[PDB]
């Protein structure tokens, strides 16, 4: 239940 | 006369999605190819629009963060609106903000059903 996507990390 | 300066319409755009479902774009890209893009609208707090690319037969999903009246998807630089931040990674790699990929805008999610 949380936002996961790509992201830079 | 010329400069088209008189109201500028995004959704006129192929690459401009509307409401759509996670698990919905997941299927409408699994059949399109690399290099596929598209922008979605999702109702967040933090987050106000939503943006996806095909890569090696993978679909991702990168966040838009929206504030100050700026955005950006990124915590290092910052947009004046969506189609600077579009045309930005349209012709530049996403590499520069996001190494794990290294694919640019192409075509749109509507381009070929």
């Amino acid at each position: 239940e949380e936002p996961v996507y790509e992201e830079v990390g | 006369s010329r400069p088209p300066s008189r109201e500028i319409d995004y959704t006129a755009y192929p690459w401009f999605a509307g409401n759509m479902e996670r698990q919905q774009t997941d299927n409408l890209l699994k059949s399109h190819a690399s290099g596929t893009y598209l922008i979605r609208e999702r109702p967040a707090e933090a987050e106000r629009f939503a943006i996806s690319i095909k890569f090696n037969d993978e679909v991702k999903h990168i966040k838009v963060v929206e504030k100050d009246n700026w955005i950006h998807i990124t915590e290092a630089k910052k947009f004046d609106s969506l189609l600077e931040l579009v045309e930005y990674y349209q012709c530049h790699s996403l590499k520069e903000s996001f190494k794990q990929l290294d694919t640019t805008l192409k075509y749109p999610y509507k381009s070929r059903e």
